[PDB]
């Protein structure tokens, strides 16, 4: 009758078809009410500076600073040379270089061999 | 979150809006608009909450299967053809502080009255901060709803950026 | 922004117009040179192998 | 070259002996006269180069680099006036002295006829550059950036010193004119393999080459505005100038030693261009775009074709004015919002109308919109690399697609959209900033009318 | 955009004009403050249809967060005035 | 993976790390005269037994 | 506190004290003279006159000469029936092959 | 008049005469007259005024000539003075030959446009002269590299002469 | 040809005239939309003269 919805990483599950929404218990209520507390608490701190009439500048957001830091300066100190990184670091770093080498080496060797034999057409080739 | 009442009303508005897209014509929409309303009446006053949530759960799946692939959307609503079209003309009020004095000479009445609003905001700021510190619990706000002005001569807390916002057709 | 564009326009034309007027006059009342065979026994200077007057002046004075 | 060396030196007495409130005016006014007189180097001849004396000579390759080098000193002094406003008087004059010294070592490097003289000056540029990055940077990472910029250059430079001295003992001279007539074919042996690496690794660390480029995202990002301009505009082109000169005495070994470096450069364009699509810092995005552009220069130089050498020279000049322009534009935002994150200030076209026109023009030249000299240089390389191998068109083509993506992603993210509500200190653009950008784009667009003066000796 | 500007009186007239055309509302007792639930014997489902007729009247959607919070024609008039910059 | 991890870990970091380790060994010295001079004796013997510097 | 340090100095707005500021300096007298040197030498001298000088370079790298010379040779070559261009750049009467 | 015809040949023109077969006036005929009076004539008056000024202050410029010097084949190894002049002469001849390939290419491009749809057969002579000059240019200047010089060009010529000389031995083998 | 060549280029140069006048501001605003329309309108008639010569 109604085919089941099968989500994906590029098509999220609709909220109206999400079973977790209908099963409303006390524990979720406190959780959902607790999340609104942090969100409401954060809003007031931002609003007491946004509406300040003597403030002229940029309201520094620690959430934004943590995002940039986690993306640039926090990578290496939290990296370990394990099997997953060593293999990924090899076929993404050295793999393509080796693949392209033989693709150009094979093509240039073939072209060079023809030119020596004189059977490669270069009749009007005077620009290189 | 949304109670069981809200989750049913919202499903009701969506169904008619998507039903309207399929029918197109006004007379044919009214026909199925009434039949759709009837299905929501025969279960209007169900007593068992479990059955009530069962009906809602089994109605959403029917709605998803029958939704129009390309529903009608208002021009200025999210996803519409005119959404955010005029955000490029909405300039904030603080940009006028940096106008050259020569430019302000062309609008003396406007900038003679703009200064009054600035003075009003500056004088009423300190009270607004007090009105929130005393009226807020020990830990912190548990909701985003602000309190009104509880006294005469005091403006509601946090009014500047909700009152002086750019017009929906700035130019 | 308007003020800057006025200054950019003013200073470019401050010396741009004389150059345009000056170049126009040189091409009308002096003109280019005529290609001719070198007279026998005459050694041209290094700035006589160029057509336009300004090119000749550049070679003679600086180069 | 004494008519340019000596006036540059006199900029030091001028700065120190001037009034306290006129150091920026006297330095900027006289640095523009030295630039004006630098056009006399354009007296080039089709057959022979200019050979002033036993020490200094100028040809069609070094001439455009000299003109660009002497044109940045005024621009660097304009860009540094603001962030050094509340600075001690003496330290401002020491800052100007470092820039003047850097120019002096640069106009003697591009004209040094003897290679060892080129090496001493090629290395002398580290000192003032290191001091500028480390003393007048703004972040904590400026100290760690100087060490990378110092030891990457020295790691490959010292092997070059040994190789040059070996050549003089064998050949008998390092004068570049002599090496045009006494050069001999390089016999293929394990000994000559390492002389090729030593003679070329110093210059490929400064381009930079992909893999050895880790020093650039630090130095360019962490330097002051003046440091970034010269770092990306004239100092990345020492590697290009050196290779164009040292490759004379490395034939025919370059025909098979160039493979590992061509693959790194060809595949490095795509890696570095892709990195730009996911950069949170605006100044880091511009730095990674230099690595991608300088990889085409490396490929053009190593394949040794007349078209590639013409293309490489144009690309170096074009990238000098475009990268410098982008650094200035990003700094203009930095001096207002005091941050480098690209997503902090958005929708700046509704607040700074005329500053969004410079962003558009800078981006269009970056993505090689014809007939800008960026496209002329990048086009000549693709034509030559096609004859080298038809398959390189795939890699060059994909890099063009990605280049337009991040060039416009930078434009859309910062200029278009909705402005950040809480940022209310975005004041109108100053005449200094508007003139600073206008002295970048206008020369860059005027050279399209007469491109032959930036096309190098092979023209 | 060349369209006539709205007015508080104009908005009020059109808001009531639609209600006068709703069968379950008797025009005799229809007033600018007639509560839909407590003064006209209407349920929420009918109140949803009222909003669906106001937005199709002025051609702009009212979010369900605010649609289910207006319980009087005067409130609807105020809501449109706020969202269209109507002041006099 | 490449620009921030491996390209750093195959040249700058590993070379830098080795020099730090080599510095601790050379400098971590107890300061005792008895043990410095005992090292001179080992150098003199090795110079004669292994490397034959005395001929 | 961990030490005695000055508070962060709020960024000074150059337009508050001088709405006619060009952005070069705080002193109105110095600021105006800084804009004139940059705009005069930068634009009125280096660019406008530099472009004119470059436009009239004396036959940069003898490209107009080469075209003019090639016209003379082609006229001579076809008039006397000789090949327009030879495939040997050097006269073989002065070359000695290895064996 | 402004260019020698021999180097830049131009076949004689053949303009068909008008043969009207209609009563309606030809708009082009009126525009041709209206253009001559309003555009061509006022332009000529200005040009005559300017050309009169030139004749008052006439002066000449000459075409530089380079006398021949010994080529690279006559220079002792590692003799910079003799190699230098031999090298400069080679570079001047390289430029001249580049312009020759341009002159012949311009002929072939002018012929194709001039001959319209019959270019396939009427430009045979222009094409052949282009196929020969290109072959000559390719032999003496192709594959030298970015660092081309007289020594490498000579090295290329001698290698080819060896192949040509070796072709005779295996050609006159019967 | 004296006319076919001239009128063929004037069509292209005419379209560039409003661009040049809007850089050095040797014009007046509030009429620019009507200025661009006229240039296109006049560029259409000038381009038919070459076209008629082709049809003939
Ligand atoms: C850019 C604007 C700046 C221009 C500077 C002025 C130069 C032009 C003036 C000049 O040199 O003298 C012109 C000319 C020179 O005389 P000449 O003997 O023929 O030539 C002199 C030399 O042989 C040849 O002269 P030349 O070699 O010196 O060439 C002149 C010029 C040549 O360039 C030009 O100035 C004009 C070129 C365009 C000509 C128009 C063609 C446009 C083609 C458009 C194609 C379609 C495009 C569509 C897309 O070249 C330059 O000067 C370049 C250096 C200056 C520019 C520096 C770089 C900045 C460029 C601008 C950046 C923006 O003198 C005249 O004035 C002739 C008369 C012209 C008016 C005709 C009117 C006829 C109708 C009369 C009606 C009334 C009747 C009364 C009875
Ligand atoms: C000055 C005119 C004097 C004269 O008649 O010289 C004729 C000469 C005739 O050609 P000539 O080069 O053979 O002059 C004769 C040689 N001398 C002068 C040494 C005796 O033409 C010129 O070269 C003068 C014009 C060039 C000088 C002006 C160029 C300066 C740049 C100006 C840019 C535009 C701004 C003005
Ligand atoms: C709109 C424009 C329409 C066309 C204008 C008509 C004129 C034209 O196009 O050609 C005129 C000329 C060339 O035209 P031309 O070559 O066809 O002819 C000129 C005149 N005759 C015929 C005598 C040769 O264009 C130029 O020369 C522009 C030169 C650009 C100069 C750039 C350098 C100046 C700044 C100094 C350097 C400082 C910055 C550093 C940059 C780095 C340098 C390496
Ligand atoms: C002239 C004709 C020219 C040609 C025109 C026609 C061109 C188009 C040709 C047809 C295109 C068909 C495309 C089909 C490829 C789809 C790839 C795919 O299946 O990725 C989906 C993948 C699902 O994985 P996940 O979400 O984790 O869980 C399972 C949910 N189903 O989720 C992912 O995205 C993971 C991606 C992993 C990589 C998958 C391979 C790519
Ligand atoms: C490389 C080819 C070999 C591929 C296998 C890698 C080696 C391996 O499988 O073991 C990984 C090794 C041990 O792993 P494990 O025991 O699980 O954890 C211990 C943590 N030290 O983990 C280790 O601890 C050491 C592994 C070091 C491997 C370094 C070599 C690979 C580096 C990736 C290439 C670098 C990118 C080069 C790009 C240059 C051009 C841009
Ligand atoms: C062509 C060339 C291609 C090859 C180029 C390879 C790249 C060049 C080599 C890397 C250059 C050095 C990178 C920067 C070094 C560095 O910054 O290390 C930082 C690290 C942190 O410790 P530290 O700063 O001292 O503690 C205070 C913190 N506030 O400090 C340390 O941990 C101590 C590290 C000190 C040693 C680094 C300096 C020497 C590196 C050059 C090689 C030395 C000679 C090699 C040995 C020869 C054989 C014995
Ligand atoms: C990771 C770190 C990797 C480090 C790689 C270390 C490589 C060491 C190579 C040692 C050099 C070998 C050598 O001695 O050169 C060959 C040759 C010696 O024999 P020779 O007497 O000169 O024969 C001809 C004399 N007429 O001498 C010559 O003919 C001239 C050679 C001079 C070249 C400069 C000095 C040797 C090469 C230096 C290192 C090159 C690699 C640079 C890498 C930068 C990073
Ligand atoms: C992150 C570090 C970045 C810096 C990288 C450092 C530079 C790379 C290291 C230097 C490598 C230089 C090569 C030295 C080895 C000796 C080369 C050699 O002797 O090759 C000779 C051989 C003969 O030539 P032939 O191909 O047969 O044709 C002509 C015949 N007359 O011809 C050949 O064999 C062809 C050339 C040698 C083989 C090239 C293989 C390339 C494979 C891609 C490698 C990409 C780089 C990998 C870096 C990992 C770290
Ligand atoms: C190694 C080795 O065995 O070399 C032996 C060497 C051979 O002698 P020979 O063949 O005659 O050489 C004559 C050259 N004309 O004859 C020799 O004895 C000369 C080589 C001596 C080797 C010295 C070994 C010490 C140097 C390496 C120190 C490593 C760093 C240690 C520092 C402490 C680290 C914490
Ligand atoms: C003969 C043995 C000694 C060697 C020769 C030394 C020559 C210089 C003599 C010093 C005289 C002096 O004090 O000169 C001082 C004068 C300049 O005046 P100021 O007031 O310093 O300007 C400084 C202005 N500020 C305060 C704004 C920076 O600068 C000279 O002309 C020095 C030589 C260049
Ligand atoms: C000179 C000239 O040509 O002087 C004209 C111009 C000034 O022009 P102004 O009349 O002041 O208008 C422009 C000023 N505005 C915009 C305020 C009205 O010179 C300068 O400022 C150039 C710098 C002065 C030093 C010149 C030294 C030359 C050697
Ligand atoms: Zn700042």
């Amino acid at each position: 009758s109604f085919p089941k919805y099968e989500a994906s990483r590029l098509s999220s599950l609709p909220t109206t078809l999400d079973p977790a929404e209908y099963d409303i218990s006390s524990e979720t209520r406190k959780a959902q009410a607790e999340r609104l507390a942090i969100r409401s608490r954060l809003k007031r701190e931002y609003q007491l500076q946004y509406y300040d009439p003597s403030r002229r500048g940029v309201i520094e957001d620690p959430a934004l600073v943590r995002w940039t830091y986690a993306r640039s300066a926090n990578i290496y100190p939290n990296f370990r040379p394990n099997t997953k990184t060593s293999l990924l670091g090899a076929l993404f770093g050295i793999g393509p270089l080796v693949f392209w080498y033989y693709v150009f080496k094979t093509d240039r060797d073939r072209k060079e061999k023809l030119i020596q034999e004189g059977k490669l057409d270069r009749t009007f080739n005077i620009s290189y | 979150y949304l109670t069981h009442q809200q989750k049913v009303l919202r499903l009701y508005k969506r169904a008619l809006r998507h039903l309207e897209s399929w029918c197109i014509h006004r007379d044919k929409y009214r026909y199925f608009a009434c039949l759709l309303r009837a299905r929501f009446d025969e279960h209007k006053n169900e007593k068992d909450m479990v059955k009530a949530t069962q009906l809602l759960r089994e109605a959403e799946e029917e709605f998803w299967h029958g939704q129009h692939p390309q529903p009608y959307i208002f021009p200025e609503s999210p996803g519409g053809t005119s959404y955010e079209r005029y955000e490029c003309y909405k300039v904030p009020e603080w940009c006028l502080d940096d106008w050259h004095p020569s430019e302000k000479a062309m609008y003396p009445d406007y900038f003679a009255k703009r200064e009054q609003w600035k003075k009003l905001r500056r004088e009423s700021w300190e009270r607004e901060v007090k009105q929130l510190q005393e009226e807020t619990p020990v830990g912190g706000p548990r909701t985003e709803a602000l309190p009104p002005a509880r006294k005469q001569g005091d403006l509601p807390p946090l009014w500047w950026h909700i009152v002086t916002r750019p017009r929906e057709r700035p130019m | 922004d308007k003020r800057f564009l006025k200054l950019l326009r003013f200073y470019i034309l401050l010396t741009g117009i004389p150059v345009a007027i000056g170049i126009t006059l040189i091409n009308v009342f002096i003109g280019e040179a005529e290609l001719a065979e070198i007279p026998e026994g005459y050694v041209p200077e290094h700035w006589e192998y160029f057509k336009h007057p300004i090119s000749r002046w550049i070679a003679r004075t600086f180069f | 070259m004494l008519k340019y060396i000596i006036p540059t030196i006199m900029l030091m007495p001028l700065t120190w002996l001037s009034k306290n409130n006129m150091i920026w005016v006297n330095s900027t006014a006289h640095s523009l006269l030295i630039s004006f007189t630098s056009l006399l180097l354009m007296n080039q001849f089709g057959d022979n180069s200019l050979n002033f004396s036993l020490l200094f000579f100028s040809d069609s390759l070094s001439t455009p680099l000299l003109i660009l080098t002497m044109w940045l000193l005024p621009l660097m002094l304009m860009a540094s006036q603001h962030h050094l406003s509340k600075e001690n008087l003496t330290r401002k004059k020491l800052f100007i002295t470092m820039l003047i010294s850097l120019q002096l070592f640069l106009i003697m490097t591009f004209t040094a006829m003897e290679l060892i003289l080129f090496y001493i000056l090629f290395e002398a540029t580290l000192v003032p550059t290191l001091i500028i990055i480390t003393r007048w940077g703004n972040q904590t990472e400026r100290l760690n950036a100087g060490l990378y910029f110092l030891f990457y250059t020295l790691a490959g430079s010292l092997p070059l010193l040994v190789a040059l001295i070996y050549i003089q003992n064998t050949v008998g001279s390092l004068n570049f004119l002599m090496l045009q007539y006494w050069v001999q074919p390089v016999h293929n042996s394990w000994s000559n393999v390492f002389m090729w690496l030593a003679c070329m690794m110093a210059f490929m660390v400064k381009m930079p080459l992909y893999g050895l480029h880790l020093w650039l995202p630090k130095a360019h990002v962490e330097a002051p505005i003046a440091g970034s301009m010269v770092l990306a505009a004239v100092l990345l082109k020492l590697g290009g100038y050196g290779m164009l000169r040292i490759t004379l005495i490395l034939n025919p070994m370059t025909d098979f030693m160039a493979y590992p470096f061509i693959m790194l450069s060809l595949w490095g364009m795509i890696m570095t261009s892709s990195i730009c699509l996911r950069q949170t810092d605006l100044k880091s995005l511009i730095a990674y775009s230099s690595v991608s552009h300088m990889a085409l220069v490396i490929v053009a130089i190593l394949i040794q074709t007349p078209w590639s050498y013409m293309g490489a020279t144009a690309l170096m000049i074009a990238h000098g004015l475009t990268s410098s322009m982008l650094f200035c534009l990003a700094n203009s935002n930095y001096e207002r919002i005091h941050s480098r994150t690209m997503i902090l200030a958005r929708g700046l076209q509704t607040l700074l109308p005329l500053m969004a026109t410079w962003w558009l023009l800078a981006s269009l030249t970056n993505l090689a919109l014809p007939p800008t000299i960026n496209l002329i240089g990048e086009l000549f390389v693709v034509m030559s690399t096609f004859s080298w191998s038809n398959i390189t068109i795939i890699l060059m083509g994909v890099n063009m697609v990605i280049t337009a993506l991040y060039s416009l992603y930078m434009l859309i993210m910062t200029q278009r959209g909705k402005y950040t509500y809480h940022i209310n200190n975005i004041s109108p653009s100053f005449t200094r900033e508007n003139a600073l950008m206008s002295l970048h784009i206008l020369p860059l667009l005027l050279l399209t009318l007469n491109p032959k003066i930036i096309l190098g000796p092979l023209y | 955009s060349d369209a006539p500007p709205l007015t508080l009186e104009g908005i009020k007239d059109r808001v009531l004009y639609v209600l006068k055309l709703y069968d379950k509302i008797d025009p005799e007792k229809l007033s600018v403050n007639s509560h839909f639930m407590k003064d006209l014997g209407l349920d929420s489902l009918d109140q949803v249809e009222i909003i669906m007729a106001m937005e199709d009247e002025f051609g702009f959607e009212i979010p369900d967060i605010d649609a289910e919070k207006l319980m009087c024609p005067q409130e609807i008039v105020d809501y449109i005035a706020d969202k269209k910059d109507v002041y006099e | 993976l490449l620009d921030l991890i491996w390209l750093e870990a195959i040249l700058p970091k590993t070379i830098s790390l080795a020099q730090m380790k080599a510095s601790t060994l050379v400098t971590n010295q107890k300061g005792l005269i008895k043990l410095y001079f005992l090292s001179f004796l080992i150098t003199i013997l090795i110079s004669m037994i292994l490397f034959n510097f005395h001929e | 506190l961990r030490w005695q340090e000055d508070p962060e100095p709020e960024d000074e707005n150059l337009y508050e004290k001088n709405p006619d500021s060009h952005g070069y300096d705080k002193d109105p007298a110095v600021d105006i003279w800084n804009m004139r040197v940059v705009f005069f030498f930068g634009f009125s001298i280096v660019l406008v006159l530099g472009s004119t000088f470059v436009a009239y370079l004396p036959d940069y790298r003898m490209q107009e000469w080469a075209r003019r010379e090639a016209e003379r040779l082609v006229k001579y070559r076809e008039a006397h029936g000789l090949p327009i261009m030879e495939s040997n750049c050097f006269d073989p009467s002065k070359i000695q092959l290895p064996e | 008049d402004s260019w020698d015809k021999d180097v830049y040949p131009e076949p004689p023109r053949r303009t068909p005469a008008p043969s009207p077969q209609t009563s309606l006036p030809n708009p082009i005929t009126y525009l041709t007259k209206a253009f001559d009076l309003l555009v061509d004539r006022p332009v000529t008056l200005v040009r005559e005024f300017i050309e009169r000024q030139h004749a008052k202050n006439k002066y000449y410029y000459y075409h530089r000539e380079f006398r021949r010097v010994p080529d690279i084949t006559e220079c002792q190894e590692k003799d910079v003075l003799c190699m230098f002049e031999a090298e400069m002469q080679w570079r001047r001849d390289y430029k001249v030959d580049q312009e020759i390939v341009n002159i012949i290419q311009e002929r072939l491009k002018a012929c194709q446009q001039r001959e319209g749809e019959s270019h396939r057969q009427n430009c045979a002579k222009e094409l052949e002269q282009f196929t020969q000059v290109v072959k000559a240019y390719q032999d003496r200047y192709h594959d030298l590299g970015a660092h081309y010089s007289a020594r490498k060009c000579l090295a290329k010529q001698k290698q080819r002469m060896l192949a040509e000389r070796k072709a005779a031995k295996e050609a006159a083998a019967a | 040809m004296n006319m076919f060549s001239s009128l063929s280029l004037v069509t292209l140069l005419l379209l560039t005239m409003p661009i040049m006048m809007m850089s050095f501001n040797t014009y007046k605003p509030s009429n620019y939309p009507l200025y661009v329309k006229t240039a296109i309108s006049y560029a259409f008639i000038t381009s038919m003269i070459p076209t008629m010569m082709f049809i003939h």
